């Protein structure tokens, strides 16, 4: 008959959701978005470079020195600075680290919003060894600022590649042990397999990345196609599925777990000796036994921590596989100590985009599944 | 296993196209149809009495048997380094006298502005500060105020523990701020012996 | 729907040679000879995609946005499938103050390229929901942070503000902390907006160099 | 299978605060310590942007360019994968 | 000529009495919007509505736009077959 | 590339590779040929005459056509074609056939009606390392 | 005859038509009345009656459109029209010609040493 | 010979604001600020 739609608010406790069911199945999805909008794009013009960096450790906040890495290549990309070797190194295996934290807590929030709460837990106390190796070299346990223009902040502390590998010696213990509750186990199948599935022209059509564009049969990984630092050296698989599935995506998350732990194995046996951080002392701020001994490094220290150094006019957009998908940043320069225009693109913003067209034919306990395999955060979906 | 079944399949349009097309025969991921009596009795063991919740089932009957990463805080503590960003705090010389020479770089490179500074000429004409304020309620406990001070006189130091009841404890001014350095100076100092190393 | 996954074994190349060449070199040219009208100005610059390379950057009208774009996603040697965001810059010095940006990339041979839109406040953008799916929340939230109205969108909503927020907060000219703020009455019993005070004020340094020679 | 929770100094056996051998930390390259000469390094300040010739009554001969391009599977020459950024010798 | 024409032209007068941009002793039975009150099209809107409020109706916009006087109101409202 | 599926998969027959990545089901049921390629691209050889003679976006095209077919032409099995061209077959066909879609509406913008003395200024970027390293 | 094709006296007959709806929903039965409502927002309309641009008018009545969308969908409850709408009318028409023969200066002088902001 | 800050991105900037048809785009008195959407009494200053 002539059957309107019924309507449902889902949630103001930082997703809301306005459904439309023709019965127990979804007609139409609409997100509501903003409640977490805190205006960073419009702060950061307020900030000089140096200043305007740890926002970005608040955008993705379960995956934060990737956030840090596109910001820090879009300026060393117009500074025209690079890099020392040893500073690559870090900065690749300590992306790695940060991957492999964020796809622990994707997978296992996805289970417990399907029902399964103990990988949760098994998961969290190898996030907790991660926490405290961002701790050894930072000081913070998740808002490091670690990157920096022209390389890393400090050096790595002496014992800590000694404990990265003992972790890593037991890490894929864990995940094998986080498998025998989930992937052959028919209430996980009945909930995940053919559930919003997105093939390649959609994918591509809806902008989308990261193990959602993988999961659907798109070789198509930027450490390997435009690679940035050291990741051209590293040898690993990119993971491939071609169903466009829940369970799908589930799989290529752990082996992209497993190839990240292929790659920290290969970054501790080739971390060199050196430098690292790039040697142009107008742009790196000096070593403190420097800057209390001679002059030019005082007078350096005291510019570049006020007016900061000024970046040449231009643009540039440069990207990063986050462990979410792309992350980009659009940065404009005028030519002053603070930046003209600092727009951000996040991969989550894309990817709940597409709600409304993989929840049509679904029910109303498939939107969790839906939304948690999407994997969003919403501090870089409201910047 | 990762392998599918015509009817392990979550949605309505694969459910509809399993029982009426065979194309999921063509598809390598699905589990084959059996051939014979073995298989069939294999299938039916796979499907009807379960053995596949019980290894499930046995991986948390042995972790409940296993060894517990439970903390008893506040008797046992977490482990943290040297370089951990804690409650800010204001430092002396051996002699007694301040580091802070007012130069106002750490309230330059605040990105929070949470800090407040004035400061005049002191009678033997040293040059000291009269207010230092930091709002820990605008902090981020990035630690730049701690690599812009040229002197080593605001640092972060290792206390973690100083939560209040009323906001107006959290908005710390200059006494405080020395009275923190006083009470965690030697332990600042230890920390310090080993991150000048690398700083 | 490309980049499919066809080699099984470790690639240890990005390209080939003659394509990375005229992608590389050529492409700018090639666009401008092809569809001469459709370009008003090129920038030959830094390269989204890497480093170590160079990419276009093509100025267009209004007026022939739609086809442009639509030329570069279904040419056969620009096949630019995936639109990664659309944004504005202010610059309220010119007569048309804004600059809508729209950022693409081919799968199909490792590119990127930039577009760009001058219009001011008063002049619509023809919507590209049509050509790309994604282009409708972007151009909302564009509308939203500058005002830049898109025409023919199918529903062109802010996106990210407050519900009764007028406004577009990313112009030069609008305040950082703005107008209104936010709390609690008693009396009343509801979340009430109030006209803006701060305990403390923002402090602007102006740390700026009378000797320094890269300001623009 | 590799047990969680190792045991007693088989894990981060010297605290960060007491590690048992001094570290001696690079800041500087032994070529820039009496070298310090900046306008030879002077990456940031030396780019150009040229305005082109009008780009109008050009020659693009597209013989030429699908005159290069291969016909065979074998003749086929790829760009390989760039190992590391340049570092310029740091 | 559903209803009468002498209770609807006084219920048009009542409703018209209580604007305040108008004079409660210049409205005549026969007069018009636009020379003779000085109303521009917004007043005309609010006007047809308080005689929509008034007779219980609904007059679209295309009618409400040929409605230029209080004889033409009187007029359509006569005319009407659901009026009250 | 790495098959997250545990079973053991050939990969070897290409139509298991092609039934795997999900080209058969999410591009193209029926398998791309030889013939399909240059029966579509003659389709845009024959679209293509809408463009005037002298106009360069009629020269481009035709040019990457009749590159496309002789590449068909001096290779005689698909799997050749795959390795030349870079794409699977059924891409290279939905290629060829987006070409020819365009082809109606670009002729109806007319992109080639601009004046005699038309001017576009170019910008070029040069790195600092062409005069700073070694020549 | 009706400058820019008449459309400020039909987004006015639009939200007229919206208008008892929004009484209902917001339960201002006993606040204000439709007649007074109707007069307010008639008054919201008569402050950019000298607008020459009609690329001015059209986004005009695009953002009218959208206030009146997030008054419909309950995005901005009753206090939010008491605080916004209906009292600074009320506040334009109930200070004219007040009880006391001061100048609005001179009540500016006792109030502050400078302008009041916002309202 | 011209060389007037000819080694910078500000060539790009000078031209893409002599861009034709949006070089003459212009407003009436006060018409900006009414679609600005800020308070109007921001304007009496
Ligand atoms: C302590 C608590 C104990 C329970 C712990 C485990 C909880 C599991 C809950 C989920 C069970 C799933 C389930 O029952 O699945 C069904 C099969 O199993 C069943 O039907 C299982 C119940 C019946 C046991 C076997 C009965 C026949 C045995 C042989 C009888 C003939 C010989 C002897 C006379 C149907 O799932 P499906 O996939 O088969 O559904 C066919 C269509 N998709
Ligand atoms: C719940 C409350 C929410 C209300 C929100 C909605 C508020 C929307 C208000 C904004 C919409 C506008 O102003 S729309 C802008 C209106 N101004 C113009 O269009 C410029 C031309 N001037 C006119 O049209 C005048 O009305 C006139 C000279 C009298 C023409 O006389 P007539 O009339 O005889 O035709
Ligand atoms: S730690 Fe950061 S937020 Fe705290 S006072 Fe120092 S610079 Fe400011
Ligand atoms: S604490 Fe250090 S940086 Fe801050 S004003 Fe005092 S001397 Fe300067």
């Amino acid at each position: 008959a002539k059957v309107n739609n019924f309507t449902l608010n889902f949630g103001p406790q930082v997703l809301r959701l306005v459904l439309e069911m023709q019965g127990e199945i979804i007609m139409r999805a609409d997100p509501h978005i903003g409640l977490l909008h805190r205006g960073t794009e419009k702060l950061l013009e307020y900030k000089t470079y140096l200043q305007g960096l740890p926002y970005f450790d608040r955008l993705d906040y379960v995956s934060m020195m990737c956030m840090e890495h596109s910001y820090v290549l879009a300026i060393e990309q117009l500074l025209n600075v690079s890099v020392p070797l040893r500073g690559q190194y870090i900065r690749v295996l300590f992306s790695e680290i940060t991957r492999v934290l964020n796809h622990l807590l994707a997978i296992t929030c996805h289970s417990m919003d399907v029902g399964a709460l103990t990988p949760f837990l098994w998961a969290f106390e190898e996030r907790e060894k991660l926490f405290e190796f961002y701790e050894r070299v930072s000081g913070a346990r998740m808002h490091a600022a670690y990157f920096r223009v022209g390389g890393v902040s400090q050096d790595l502390p002496i014992g800590l590649l000694r404990d990265v590998y003992d972790w890593a010696r037991q890490f894929a213990s864990r995940l094998d042990e986080m498998e025998e509750l989930l992937t052959g186990n028919r209430i996980w199948k009945e909930r995940t397999v053919d559930v919003g599935t997105i093939t390649a022209q959609m994918a591509w059509d809806w902008g989308c990345s990261g193990p959602i564009l993988r999961a659907s049969g798109i070789d198509w990984d930027l450490r390997k196609t435009q690679p940035y630092d050291a990741y051209g050296k590293m040898q690993f698989n990119v993971p491939i599925a071609g169903h466009g599935d829940c369970y799908d995506r589930y799989l290529v998350r752990l082996q992209e777990m497993r190839e990240s732990l292929r790659i920290i194995y290969q970054c501790l046996n080739e971390m060199p000796d050196g430098l690292y951080k790039s040697p142009d002392g107008k742009v790196c701020p000096p070593s403190r036994s420097t800057m209390k001994q001679s002059m030019e490094a005082l007078i350096h220290h005291f510019k570049l921590y006020t007016e900061g150094f000024h970046v040449p006019a231009g643009e540039t957009y440069r990207a990063v596989e986050a462990p979410k998908g792309e992350f980009g940043v659009y940065l404009v320069s005028r030519g002053g100590n603070r930046p003209y225009r600092c727009k951000i693109r996040s991969p989550g913003y894309a990817h709940l985009q597409m709600t409304d067209v993989i929840s049509r034919g679904a029910m109303l306990a498939d939107v969790v599944t839906i939304i948690g395999t999407l994997d969003v955060v919403f501090g870089e979906i409201d910047r | 296993g990762t392998e599918r079944r015509p009817g392990e399949s979550g949605a309505w349009k694969q459910i509809e196209r399993q029982r009426y097309a065979s194309d999921w025969e063509n598809d390598p991921t699905f589990k084959r149809t059996p051939k014979n009596l073995a298989e069939v009795l294999d299938d039916s063991a796979s499907m009807l009495l379960l053995t596949d919740v019980w290894r499930g089932m046995a991986y948390t009957l042995g972790a409940f048997f296993d060894k517990k990463v439970t903390i008893m805080y506040p008797f046992e503590k977490g482990q943290l380094s040297p370089r951990f960003r804690g409650e800010h705090a204001l430092r002396r010389y051996p002699t007694g006298e301040e580091r802070c020479i007012a130069c106002k770089l750490c309230e330059a490179i605040c990105p929070a502005q949470a800090i407040t500074i004035e400061a005049e000429e002191r009678e033997d004409g040293s040059r000291r500060t009269t207010r230092y304020d930091i709002d820990m309620t605008k902090c981020i406990y990035c630690g730049f105020c701690q690599e812009a001070c040229p002197v080593d006189a605001i640092v972060e130091g290792p206390n973690f523990e100083f939560s209040t009841e009323t906001r107006e404890e959290l908005l710390y001014d200059k006494q405080k701020l020395l009275e923190n350095g006083d009470k965690w100076e030697t332990e600042i100092a230890t920390n310090l012996r080993t991150e000048s190393l690398y700083r | 729907g490309y980049a499919y996954a066809r080699k099984t074994t470790d690639k240890d190349y990005i390209a080939s040679e003659h394509m990375q060449a005229f992608g590389n070199t050529q492409l700018t040219d090639y666009i401008i000879k092809t569809v001469p009208k459709f370009v008003k100005m090129a920038v030959t610059g830094p390269a989204q995609s890497s480093v170590l390379y160079q990419e276009p950057t093509i100025y267009t009208t209004p007026e022939s946005l739609v086809p442009l774009m639509v030329f570069l996603r279904d040419h056969t040697n620009t096949q630019f499938k995936c639109l990664l965001d659309v944004t504005a810059v202010d610059f309220p010095e010119r007569a048309a103050r804004f600059e809508v940006v729209y950022h693409l990339l081919s799968p199909r041979w490792n590119n990127r390229i930039r577009v760009k839109v001058c219009v001011d406040e008063v002049t619509a953008v023809p919507t590209l929901c049509k050509v790309f799916n994604t282009a409708n929340w972007f151009e909302r939230e564009t509308w939203d942070m500058f005002g830049v109205f898109f025409s023919g969108h199918p529903d062109l909503r802010r996106i990210l503000t407050d519900y009764g927020f007028t406004g577009h907060p990313l112009r030069k000219d609008f305040p950082m902390t703005g107008y209104q703020e936010v709390r609690y009455d008693y009396g009343k019993k509801r979340v009430v907006s109030e006209p803006l005070e701060l305990t403390q004020e923002f402090r602007y340094f102006d740390f700026n160099s009378p000797w320094e020679t890269l300001n623009r | 299978f590799e047990h969680y929770l190792p045991m007693g100094l088989e894990y981060r056996k010297f605290s960060p605060g007491t590690q048992p051998v001094k570290a001696v930390v690079p800041h500087d390259s032994p070529k820039l310590v009496y070298d310090i000469k900046y306008f030879v390094r002077d990456y940031r300040r030396n780019n150009k942007y040229t305005a082109r010739t009008v780009d109008a009554k050009t020659t693009f001969d597209f013989d030429k360019l699908y005159a290069g391009m291969p016909t065979k599977p074998e003749q086929v020459k790829n760009v390989t994968r760039p190992l590391i950024m340049p570092t310029r010798g740091y | 000529g559903f209803l009468d024409k002498d209770s609807v032209t006084e219920r048009v007068l009542h409703v018209t009495k209580h604007f305040e941009k108008i004079d409660a002793s210049k409205v005549s039975p026969a007069a018009s919007f636009e020379k003779d009150l000085g109303l521009d099209s917004l007043d005309v809107v609010e006007l047809v509505m308080a005689l929509e409020e008034e007779f219980g109706l609904e007059i679209p916009d295309a009618e409400a736009d040929k409605i230029a006087s209080v004889g033409d109101a009187i007029n359509y409202i006569c005319s009407n077959p659901m009026a009250k | 590339f790495k098959a997250v599926a545990d079973v053991e998969i050939d990969f070897n027959n290409r139509e298991v590779l092609k039934k795997y990545v999900g080209i058969r089901d999410h591009l193209s049921k029926e398998p791309g040929t030889r013939g399909k390629l240059i029966e579509a691209l003659t389709e845009v050889l024959s679209s293509i005459k809408a463009a005037p003679e002298g106009s360069d976006y009629r020269k481009a095209v035709e040019a990457s056509c009749i590159y496309r077919l002789k590449v068909c032409k001096e290779n005689e099995s698909d799997a050749a074609i795959e390795e030349v061209l870079d794409a699977h077959l059924e891409e290279l066909i939905k290629e060829a056939k987006e070409e020819a879609r365009l082809v109606p509406l670009i002729a109806g913008n007319a992109p080639w009606d601009v004046p005699a003395d038309y001017a576009v200024p170019v910008v070029d970027y040069t790195d600092a390392a062409t005069i700073l390293d070694a020549p | 005859k009706r400058l820019f094709g008449g459309a400020a006296r039909h987004f006015y007959f639009e939200i007229c038509r919206c208008l008892p709806f929004i009484q209902r929903l917001h339960k201002m039965e006993e606040m204000v009345s439709l007649k007074e409502l109707r007069a307010i927002v008639k008054e919201k309309f008569k402050e950019y009656k000298d607008v020459k641009d009609g690329r001015v008018v059209d986004l005009l009545i695009f953002k009218g459109r959208e206030e009146i969308e997030t008054y419909l969908l309950m995005h901005k409850q009753r206090h939010h029209v008491v605080t916004e709408v209906v009292e600074p009318y009320y506040a334009k028409q109930r200070a004219v010609k007040k009880v006391t023969t001061n100048s609005p200066f001179l009540d500016s002088f006792l109030s502050s040493g400078y302008a009041a902001i916002g309202v | 010979e011209f060389a007037t800050a000819s080694a910078d991105y500000s060539i790009a900037m000078k031209k893409a604001a002599e861009i034709t048809g949006a070089a003459e785009s212009a407003m009436g008195p006060k018409e900006g600020g009414f679609t600005a959407g800020v308070p109007l009494d921001t304007f009496t200053r």
